[PDB]
Formats: structure tokens, C-alpha cells, sequence
């Protein structure tokens, strides 16, 4: 489901369950099951993880 | 997708998951920082205001903790740190839309509270959990200015008691109060203001009172607040009279939505049974300050079949708990506090048979905190055999280095059983006579453990070494007066980076080893908190008083006082 036309309740229906795809999955598990391609030089993809786990978790 | 993602992300609210999505693509990192509502900062010194304000610029809610836990044991002297001001001041002009600030063990001051008040128009939630350094003047300012305050929660703080006047500054146009927890205030608020306040607050849902609010007046506030979900009483003593008992009783049955009860200071047994219409819908009960003997607690607990949480003094007793065991099949968390600890003298008959009972009896017991004076590996073995689902277990035996009193053996197989059988044990706090052998159990078995607290245990660094070596999930490790030092500590140096903090006080970690570690480990701050004067004024090999290590992306801190050294 896309939409154009704005059926606000149903956005809520898909989003809540796509979101449900994601919760409790690594950035890989997501990126795999989804086919986003990792666009992080592993220097940035590692400064970011250190911030995440050291400061926000 | 795209603005869809914005909508998909709103469904995700765990920090872990938010962090996870931030790491899935540069685009996701970006949509995410933009639409993140809350930040959790477990350690105020692990990152800096500006770094936070600059990732995450649309933040509505901020949670921050300062001092390590053993600050409750008076093991971190005054001035150490924890100042919250830099955060308030940073967010003060970036965080226009800011709604909640929850702080744990921080220094917070009247100009902090002023600034919060003056700068956050939509401000709603203030929880100051074991903070210090403000006064009722600061509270005044918040009352006078925050026109949408929904929660003012002061659990467990040292307030400067300037006076109860502060509560009257809430204007008459103020109605939005949802939660008010003033149990730590000694200052006596004005009963008229307060009553007038409860009445114009239709959404007041949790009200927790100070001692100075005498039992006689309880009834009146309750008839004004019949929607309360939780209540904490005030003083709970009085001349025994039936007008009084009766007004209480009626007032209480008036609140059909109460689930939580506490307070009960100086409680008079005569006046507890009023709480009984309430009893049977009741999920949390806290009788910590009620010094009321066993039979009395047991009359009260008999009619709480729905009870999920119970904190109680130890005045309940073994018989007490044998009752709880048959009675509250739904009990989840049990905390027995000690009734008089500096006396070595069983004044109550609370032993380990209690804990053992409870644990056969409540299939959902998963969290325990328990002070007895005596223990056995037969008890722990049984406790562990019965509660494989246990997730938090703190035990605290009053005599230190006390051994199993039947075998004289120390408690290692004891706690071995716990760690081996509660495969989710996520927090563990130890005591009794204990040798390096327990740590071997811990490091082999405690694989989900995240928090471990230890005092007067262990034989050599071998102990600490199985712990940093074995415990995959370790986040907080904190230790006092054990024979643990340089070796385990440098042997496992990089574990310290997968952990949030390590705290060691009266151990034998030499100043030499502290120094080395700081240099091996630019990114940890290794802090020597020691009050005898500079450490280099003593030979490298002398144990520091305390050292506290923790990872940070901010590098070393700016507000150390004089008795703290960074490395
Ligand atoms: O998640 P943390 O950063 O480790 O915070 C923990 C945690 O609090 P929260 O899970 O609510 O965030 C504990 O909760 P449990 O272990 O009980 O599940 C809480 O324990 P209490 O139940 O006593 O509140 C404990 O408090 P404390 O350490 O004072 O015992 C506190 O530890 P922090 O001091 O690190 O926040
Ligand atoms: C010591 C003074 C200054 C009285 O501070 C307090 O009043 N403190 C309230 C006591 C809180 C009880 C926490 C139990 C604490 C715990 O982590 O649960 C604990 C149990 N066994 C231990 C062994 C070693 C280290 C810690 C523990």
C-alpha cells in the first residue's frame, strides 16, 4: 500500500506492521530482509554504533 | 518509501530499535535523528549536551542519570559531579518543544528549575529521583510558571526545606496535574492550598503525600479525588475513634480505581483495616515504613489476591510469607527490608524459610530483594530449582562473610544454582562468605547478567577475572571491599569498553595500575576518587580509595572537583 489520496487510518495499519517487521532486528537483519544496501564506509558505520551504544542506550 | 518512513518510525520507541534503524542506511540515519522524541542518557558523562542536541534536534523528552548507584551507600563524596545545569542550559535554547525531563541522582539547583520553567513553554513532566541541591524555592518557580505541568514527582530527593509556601504558587487557573509525589518533603505544605489543588485537578491520578499531612485529613482529600489510581498516605497515626476510622473507610471505598498504596508512616494497627475495600483490586503495596507486626501484615495481605508487588519490613516474617505464598498467586516482585540492622540480634523471625516459601508459592516471582541474617545453599538451591524464571535477585545477609549456618560452607554452590538455573537472571547482588569459586559459576553461567554487585566476597583477582572474562551481557559491575586489584583489571582492559561502568572502592587497585589503564585506554575515563590528597604523593603501588571507570565519547570531564583525578 501506497496512497496519494490519504486514507489516514490505513497508513496507520501498514506502518504499525512494517514497523513490526523491524523491532528487535539488527541493522543487518533489517537491511537484508528489505534489500537496502549499506552505504556506510565502515569508519562512519562505527562511529555511529559507538555513539548509539555508549551514549543512547 | 519516504514520508511513509517518518510514519513507520513513530511506531518504534525502544532505544535499541531506534539505534538499530539509524544504522541501516545513511537515509535512515537521517530521517530517524529528525523524528526521535526521546533520548535515554544512562551516564551523563558519556556524551555531551552539544553532541546530543546536534544529532536529535527535535527532542521532546530527556532522561539522564548522574552518580553511580553506590552513591546511595554514601560511597561517593559530595561534589563528585552530576551537575545537570550544562544540560538545561544547552537544551534551554535548542529544545523549544521540550516536555519531560527525568533525572536520576543529579545535582539540580534553583536556577536550574528557574531556567527549565522560563524556557520550556510546553513543559509537562518533572521527575527528580534521588536528586539534591535545590530547595522549595525552586519548586515554587516551577509551580508559579509551568502552566502545563502534568507530573511533579520528587521520589527520594534531598530538598532544602525552606517551607511549604511553594505549593500555593500553582495558580487557580491550573488544572492539569496528573501525578504528584511529594513524599520526601519534610516541610508542611498548606492543607487548604493542597485541597483546593486536588479538587480543580480532575486528572489527578497518583497522589503521594508527605508525612506532615496527618491521617485525619486524608479522608477529605480522598473525597476530592475519587479517581486516584495510586495513593501514598501521609502520617497514618491518630487517636483511635470511630468517626475517624469511618470517614477513612468510606473515603477509600469511594476510590474504586486505586491499585497502589503506600506511605503508612508511624502506622497504627487499629487504622489499617480501613484500607480493605481497596485490598482486593490492589497490585502494588508498600508497607516499608509501617512498623507493624506480623499478624497485622498478614490480615492485610490475606485479602489482596491480585497483588503483584510487595515491599514490606521484615516484621512480616517466615509465617508472614508462608501466607503470601498461598495468597498472592500473582506476586511478581518481593522486597523485604530489614527492621533494625546495626543490632546483630534477630529481632524478628525472618529467616530463609521465607524466601524459600515464597518461591515454591508464586509461580510468577521473578524479582527479589531480601535482607535476612542467615542462609544456606539448600535454600538457594531450592529457590533456584523452583524459580527458573527469576530475572533479578539481590540477597543481602546481615553478618558479612556469614556462611551456610548448617554446613559452614561458604555460599558458592548457593549462588551457583541461581546463576545456573535462572538463565535470564539479569541482575544479581551477592553476599555471604564467598570464595573465587562463585565467580567461576558466575562467569561460566550468568550469561545474561547485566548488573552485578559484590561486597566482602572473593579470594584474588581470579574472581574479578572470571567475571569480566565470562559475562557476556555485563553493563554495571560494582565492588567494594573485595581482594581484587590490578591483574584482573588490566588483563580485561577492553571488556571495560563493552560496559557502561565499573566502580571499585576499598579494593586493592594501586594508583600505578590506574595510570596505566588510562593510557592504555584513551576512551575510558578512569577516575580516582580519593580524599587523602594527590595520589602521586603516595607510592604508585598503594591502593586508591576508589576508582570509577566508564566509557565515554566526550573524553574527560570538566567539573571534576579537587579529589578526583582523571587517570
Ligand atoms: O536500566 P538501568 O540503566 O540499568 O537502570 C536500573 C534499572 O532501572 P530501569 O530498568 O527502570 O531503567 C533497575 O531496574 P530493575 O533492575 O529493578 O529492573 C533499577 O532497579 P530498581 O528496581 O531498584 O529501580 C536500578 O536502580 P538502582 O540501580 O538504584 O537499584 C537502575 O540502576 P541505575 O542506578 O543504573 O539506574
Ligand atoms: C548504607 C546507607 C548509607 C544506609 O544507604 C542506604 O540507606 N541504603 C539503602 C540500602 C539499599 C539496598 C540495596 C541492596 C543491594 C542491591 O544491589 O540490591 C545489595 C544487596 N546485596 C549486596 C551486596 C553488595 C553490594 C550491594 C548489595
Amino acid at each position: 500500500a501506497a496512497n496519494y489520496l490519504n486514507i489516514k487510518n490505513l497508513l496507520d495499519l501498514t506502518c504499525q506492521t512494517v514497523a513490526d517487521m523491524i523491532k528487535g532486528k539488527t541493522p543487518e537483519e533489517i537491511r537484508t530482509t528489505f534489500n537496502i544496501k549499506n552505504d556506510f564506509t565502515p569508519e562512519e558505520e562505527e562511529e555511529v554504533r559507538r555513539e548509539n551504544q555508549w551514549a543512547f542506550e | 518509501p519516504e514520508e511513509v518512513l517518518e510514519h513507520v518510525f513513530s511506531f518504534i520507541q525502544l532505544d535499541k530499535d531506534r539505534n538499530s534503524v539509524s544504522l541501516v542506511c545513511k537515509s535512515w540515519y537521517e530521517i530517524e535523528r529528525w523524528c526521535r522524541r526521546k533520548v535515554f542518557i544512562g551516564n551523563c558523562y558519556a556524551v555531551s549536551p552539544a553532541t546530543v542536541i546536534r544529532r536529535f534536534p527535535k527532542v521532546r523528552s530527556v532522561e539522564l542519570k548522574g552518580k553511580p548507584h553506590f552513591a546511595d551507600f554514601n560511597l561517593v563524596p559530595d561534589g563528585w559531579g552530576g551537575y545537570v545545569y550544562p544540560w538545561i542550559e544547552a537544551m534551554s535554547s535548542s529544545y523549544t518543544w521540550l516536555e519531560e525531563i527525568r533525572l536520576k541522582r543529579m545535582v539540580v539547583t534553583d536556577d536550574c528549575l528557574e531556567l527549565i520553567a522560563k524556557s520550556f513553554k510546553n513543559f509537562k513532566v518533572l521527575v527528580l529521583s534521588s536528586c539534591e541541591g535545590f530547595s522549595t524555592d525552586g519548586l515554587a518557580a516551577i509551580a508559579a510558571t509551568c502552566r502545563n505541568l502534568k507530573e511533579l514527582d520528587l521520589r527520594e530527593s534531598d530538598v532544602d526545606d525552606v517551607s511549604g509556601h511553594w505549593l500555593s504558587h500553582f495558580p487557580d487557573t491550573y488544572t492539569s496535574l496528573v501525578s504528584l509525589n511529594i513524599s520526601c518533603l519534610a516541610s508542611e505544605v498548606s492543607f487548604s492550598a493542597l485541597e483546593r489543588l486536588v479538587t480543580r485537578c480532575p486528572n489527578l491520578k497518583s497522589l503521594k503525600l508527605n508525612r506532615a499531612v496527618p491521617l485525619e485529613k486524608l479522608a477529605t482529600l480522598l473525597q476530592r479525588a475519587p479517581q486516584l489510581e495510586e495513593l501514598g498516605t501521609g502520617g497514618y497515626t491518630a487517636e483511635v475513634r470511630p468517626d475517624v476510622y469511618s470517614g477513612l473507610s468510606v473515603a477509600l471505598s469511594g476510590c474504586k480505581e486505586l491499585r497502589c498504596l503506600s506511605g503508612f508512616w508511624d502506622a497504627v494497627p487499629a487504622y489499617l483495616p480501613a484500607v480493605y475495600s481497596v485490598c482486593s483490586r490492589l497490585t502494588t503495596l508498600n508497607l516499608s515504613y509501617a512498623t507493624v507486626q506480623s499478624y497485622d501484615l498478614v490480615k492485610l495481605l490475606c485479602q489482596c489476591p491480585k497483588l503483584q508487588r510487595l515491599w514490606v519490613l521484615d516484621y512480616i516474617e517466615d509465617a508472614g510469607l508462608e501466607v503470601l505464598a498461598s495468597t498472592c498467586k500473582d506476586l511478581r516482585e518481593l522486597r523485604v527490608f530489614p527492621s533494625e540492622p546495626f543490632v546483630m540480634e534477630p529481632n524478628v523471625a525472618l529467616t530463609e524459610q521465607g524466601l524459600v516459601s515464597v518461591s515454591m508459592g508464586c509461580p510468577k516471582l521473578e524479582s527479589v530483594l531480601y535482607f535476612c541474617r542467615q542462609m544456606t545453599n539448600a535454600a538457594l538451591i531450592t529457590i533456584a530449582r523452583n524459580r527458573p524464571n527469576m530475572t533479578r535477585f539481590r540477597l543481602c545477609i546481615i553478618e558479612p562473610k556469614a556462611p551456610d549456618y548448617l554446613t559452614l560452607e561458604p555460599l558458592d554452590i548457593g549462588f551457583g544454582a541461581i546463576v545456573e538455573h535462572c538463565k535470564d537472571l539479569r541482575r544479581l547482588s551477592l553476599s555471604g562468605l564467598l570464595t573465587d569459586k562463585v565467580f567461576e559459576y558466575i562467569g561460566t553461567y550468568a550469561k545474561k547478567m547485566e548488573m552485578l554487585s559484590v561486597a566482602f566476597a572473593g579470594d584474588s583477582d581470579l574472581g574479578m577475572h572470571h567475571v569480566l572474562s565470562g559475562c557476556d551481557s555485563l553493563r554495571k559491575l560494582e565492588i567494594r571491599d573485595c581482594p581484587f586489584g590490578d591483574k584482573a583489571l588490566l588483563a580485561n582492559a577492553s571488556k571495560l569498553e563493552t560496559m557502561r561502568s565499573l566502580w571499585m572502592s576499598s579494593c586493592s587497585v594501586s594508583f600505578g595500575a590506574c595510570k596505566l589503564l588510562g593510557q592504555k585506554m584513551p576512551k575510558l575515563n578512569v577516575e580516582v576518587i580519593d580524599e587523602r590528597g594527590a595520589p602521586d604523593s603516595r607510592p604508585e603501588s598503594c591502593p586508591v580509595e576508589r576508582v570509577f571507570i566508564y566509557r565515554t565519547v566526550a573524553g574527560p570531564r570538566f567539573d571534576m572537583p579537587g579529589f578526583v583525578w582523571n587517570m
